[PDB]
RNA sequence: UUACCGAAUCUUUGAACGCAAACGGCGCAUGGGAGAAAUCCCCGUGCAUGCCAUAUUUCUCAGUGUCG
RNA sequence: UAAAACAUAGGUUUGUGAUGCAUCCAAGUGGUGUAUGUCGCAAACUGAUUUCUGCCCAGUGCUCUGUGAAGAGGUUCACCGGCGC
RNA sequence: ACUGCUUGGGAGUGCAGUGUCAAGCUGGCAGGUAUGUGUCUGCCAAAGUUAAAUACAGAGUAGGAAGACCGAUAGCGAACAAGUA
RNA sequence: CAGACCUGAGUGUGGCAGGACUACCCGCCGAACUUAAGCAUAUUACUAAGCGGAGGAAAAGAAAACAACCGUGAUUCUCUCAGUCAGCGGCGAGCGAAGAGGGAUCCAACUCGUUGCCGAAUCGGUUCUUAUAGGAACUUGAGUUGUGGCAAUGGUGCAGGAAUGGUGAAA
């Protein structure tokens, strides 16, 4: 995001500590990366094989 | 650097957003134990500060603590001798509150060895800090060169001891110099070698 | 001076109701469903002391 | 040594010099200081006349190294100066060079009859003493 | 018990011996750190004590 | 208190004694002398345990803080890293070698500075690292010259109250 | 026989911990024994709570928590 | 010291509708009256019955009716915040 | 800030409680008399480990060395089947 | 809805905790007697008792230290500073240090988090090599809600020693 390298983010709705990411969609809006909100960060899991991701 | 919006995130405590955050866990964990082991610290980055890391054998606890002031177990409330020593409500404990939770834990589970404790939120009646443990007989900290020295036995109740960052803060010893001389290798110490009666063997 | 009877009874020691051969509570019913929408009926049994 | 104590001479007198009357008790005045300012108060005021009260400015935290300077007086100068080197010290010749530091003195009082020149090497000095120095033709040199 | 160590000999079977026959010492010296794990450092540790050993000297 | 007698102000009026009822705080050295053999003994066992070894490690001539002791030249607590640098050791070397280090230290002054670089750089001749495989000013004596003339004092004298009026010279 | 120390032996208890306890009481499970016309009887081992780890061939689950 | 005292019944008075009253506890989603609920509970005084308890509410007791200003700031001054009757 | 303990620590040494609660784009903390301000000096807190020199002031284990000490009403209570009867 | 995760249970499994000791030591707790010729602040004393905890020492320790110097440089200890022309204090009784300095000790320093560059390189378990190696293969098991790296050893063999013991003189 930083290096704004990213073309897409997608941070998962829900997080034990939404502090973890509660910060990101202001990020990524201020680095101007596209990015999306999504239902669970049980699907960012399996989409990349963990049982569970913040982001992708 | 997601420590550094994370961690700056919990810098504006007072904020609406973590003030909203904060009070429904408040909500949350009034409805909790006393203590309570997480799988996860509330705060990863302070957490981590403290020496957490998410490997086996480290454990998370969020111990509860009544607020406000010591009332002294004095029976009917009554007080004796001197006028001085009177006062039940007024005088304070003279010992920290990430003390007293860090104490509770390590004695209800002295399977384990606290290594830190922070604060993790405060209603009107509690204060709730998470300590991180460390159990002294996994494998995974006993062979690890950043973390094994917990498992050596001086460290069995640091806590009890006032080892730990807390009890190190209510014991003074987060001041070096003129500001910690009569406190410096303890209180006990500055006395013992203040009050010795030295006697040189020729005098 | 030295403890007050007023306050000792508050210690509820000596001074506690007796009632090993008390009966129980005499409540009414559990306030159920059926006293919220009918009524249920109950025989009487036997009037105690 | 015990053989010497007086309760050694006074074994046998059976009041070991305490007063059959009178008798020696225990604290027949209170401990140690006690009544300085009522029933000693006679006595302290003969004695320690300057002892109760408040004199002059605090100083907080003193710290005496900084305080440091200890004196020599020009009358005393021949105690640095070897007397074999002091033998011939003509004003208008060679000199005697004393490092006062050195010898463990920060300011030059300038007391009594210099009469030997020495280039006496000092922190401080006094009016009289850098003048007393230079009438006998020697010099004090200023130094840290 | 000489069949019993030799029932349970073997690294695989040594953590299921009979506590009787595992080496008793004292309560301490078995929850000690071992040196397995004792003289253990960080990999950094370890290089920066190889590139600086303690090297012998004398000064004459 | 009745006589001329000095007003006694000996404080032990808390249990420091040894009786049947207080462990007292009483700290009396007759092991002293045992000690110093044990100390001398231990010295004494290590200097054998690591013969080629300087039984002291090389430490820096630093100079002693207040104007009470500026003058005295004691021993240091290990070189700077500048001090290391100019003399060609290596700092994370040094210390392999017998050369204390101390991070802290600086060279506010080029003196102290170049005392100690010849330091170790004399430590470095006499050093034999077997292969894996205090200076001070003196004065002699001299004739006196302009000083005759010159009131060192209201040479002093200027310059102490320069400063110590200067704030208040300001102001007016 | 003495001295020492490696192998063991170490009864009832006791933190005491299977449940009790002014009871040398009583269990459940496991294996043994004797025995006996099985029931009884003795014995060994396990069986407290809390917590950490783990389920390494990844245990069984619970939630109008989140989703799918 | 067995009384003349205490108790006593009887009398009166006070609190109190459970958010209660009295009250224990260092402390708590702790405790006692209260397993109760005014014909109850808690507190006091008097001391069976008969008879009567006059006058005094003066005293005493009980009851009832942060925000501005100045200052560089520390600060300072000002305004609002249970009694008296 | 308030309170309380604490300290030689003094308009606060440390602490605790509660309220309040930073900074890091002239940073922060210390610089032993408060405040505002300007210089300068040392430092870089709120995470962690760490030998030695030190305690053993009613401990133990295994040994050892002693004494200008006591000498059986003394020295430990206990020279003995003494923390025993 | 099947599952998935999150949260939480239940067993199995492997462990630990609890007790003792507690002279010293670390944390809290916390008197009064006494002294002040009374006594409340003070003092006793930040002591005793009380509670909780360690170890062979502990605690402390690597600078948010001192100084104000020609500057020193973790901690502990010690002598001194100093019963103080510090300071506290019914400024009374009383209490009372710190810098520096001599010394002991000291080849004494390091590690995280973070930052940056990577990004499972990690860990656990299984097997394996004569090895619960700092090895290797293998594992979704944990772990990216962040392990770890970078910069700011295990196995087997021989010996000697030391140290304890065993032996051992004259007349
Ligand atoms: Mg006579
Ligand atoms: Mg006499
Ligand atoms: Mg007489
Ligand atoms: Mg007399
Ligand atoms: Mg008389
Ligand atoms: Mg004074
Ligand atoms: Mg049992
Ligand atoms: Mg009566
Ligand atoms: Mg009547
Ligand atoms: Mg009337
Ligand atoms: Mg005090
Ligand atoms: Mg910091
Ligand atoms: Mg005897
Ligand atoms: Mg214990
Ligand atoms: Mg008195
Ligand atoms: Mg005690
Ligand atoms: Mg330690
Ligand atoms: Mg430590
Ligand atoms: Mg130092
Ligand atoms: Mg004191
Ligand atoms: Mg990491």
């Amino acid at each position: 995001i930083e290096k704004k390298t990213a073309r897409l983010v997608m941070i998962a709705n829900n997080v034990d500590p939404i502090e973890l990411v509660l910060w990101m969609p202001t990020l990524c809006r201020a680095n101007k990366v596209p990015y999306a909100i999504v239902k669970d960060k049980a699907r960012l899991g399996d989409a990349v094989g963990r049982k569970t991701a913040t982001c992708v | 650097g997601a420590f550094m919006y994370l961690n700056e995130l919990w810098k504006k405590k007072s904020s609406d957003v973590m003030r909203f955050i904060q009070r429904v866990r408040a909500w949350e964990f009034r409805h909790q134990h006393t203590v309570v082991r997480l799988r996860r610290p509330t705060r990863p980055e302070k957490a981590r500060m403290l020496g957490y890391k998410t490997k086996q054998g480290f454990s998370v606890f969020r111990v509860r603590v009544r607020r406000g002031g010591r009332k002294r177990p004095v029976h009917k409330g009554i007080t004796y001798g001197k006028p001085k020593t009177s006062g039940v409500l007024g005088v304070k404990l003279n010992k920290n509150s990430r003390a007293i939770a860090e104490q509770r834990l390590g004695k209800k589970y002295g399977n384990l060895r606290v290594l830190n404790s922070y604060w993790v939120n405060a209603d009107s009646t509690f204060v709730w800090y998470e300590v991180v443990a460390v159990d002294p007989m996994c494998r995974t900290i006993r062979r690890d060169p950043r973390i094994n020295w917990i498992v050596n036995a001086v460290h069995k109740h640091r806590e009890q001891r006032g080892l730990t960052s807390a009890g190190r803060k209510h014991r003074g010893l987060r001041h070096k110099g003129h500001k910690a001389s009569k406190l410096r290798p303890s209180v006990r110490a500055a006395w013992r070698r203040n009050n010795r009666m030295v006697f040189l063997r020729k005098r | 001076g030295k403890t007050v009877l007023t306050c000792r009874k508050g210690n509820g020691s000596i001074y506690q109701v007796h009632g090993h051969k008390r009966l129980g509570p005499a409540k009414l019913r559990i306030l159920d469903y059926a006293e919220r929408h009918g009524f249920m009926r109950g025989v009487v049994k036997t009037i105690e002391h | 040594p015990t053989r010497f104590k007086k309760t050694r001479h006074q074994r046998g007198s059976t009041f070991c010099g305490y007063g059959r009357v009178g008798k020696h008790r225990k604290h027949p005045s209170g401990r140690g200081n006690a009544g300085g300012q009522h029933h000693h108060r006679i006595n302290f005021d003969k004695y320690h006349p300057g002892y109760f009260g408040k004199c002059g400015m605090n100083h907080y935290h003193l710290k005496k190294n900084p305080l440091w300077k200890p004196t020599i007086n020009l009358n005393n100068l021949a105690k640095l100066i070897a007397k074999d080197e002091a033998l011939k010290a003509k004003k208008g010749e060679t000199l005697p060079v004393v490092d006062l530091l050195a010898n463990g003195y920060s300011k030059l009082l300038g007391n009594g009859h210099l009469q030997t020149p020495c280039i006496v090497k000092a922190r401080w000095v006094s009016k009289l003493a850098d003048k007393k120095i230079r009438k006998a033709g020697g010099a004090v040199v200023l130094q840290a | 018990r000489e069949s019993l160590r030799k029932v349970y000999a073997g690294r695989r079977l040594r953590l299921a011996m009979p506590k009787a026959l595992r080496p008793k010492l004292t309560r301490r010296r078995r929850l000690a750190l071992k040196d397995n794990e004792k003289n253990r450092k960080t990999r950094r540790q370890l290089r920066m004590a190889r590139k600086f050993p303690r090297r012998v000297y004398a000064v004459k | 208190p009745k006589g001329k007698n000095a007003i006694p102000h000996v404080h032990q009026r808390k249990h420091w004694n040894p009786c049947s009822s207080q462990k007292g705080n009483v700290k009396v050295f007759l092991n002293q002398p045992a000690q110093k053999l044990r100390r001398r003994r231990l010295r004494l066992l290590k200097a054998k345990k690591t013969f080629p070894r300087p039984l002291k490690a090389l430490r820096p001539q630093v100079n002693c803080p207040t104007v009470r002791h500026n003058m005295k030249k004691r021993l240091g607590r290990g070189f700077t890293v500048e001090e290391l640098k100019a003399a060609g050791i290596n700092p994370r070397f040094a210390p392999t070698i017998g050369i204390r280090v101390d991070r802290r230290r600086k060279n506010k002054s080029e003196e102290g500075m170049s005392i100690n670089i010849q330091r170790l750089k004399t430590y470095m001749s006499k050093l034999v690292l077997f292969p894996m495989s205090t200076p001070a000013p003196e004065a002699p004596r001299k004739v006196t010259e302009e000083e005759r003339t010159k009131n060192v004092y209201k040479f002093l004298k200027k310059n102490h109250s320069a400063v110590r009026f200067f704030g208040i010279r300001r102001a007016r």
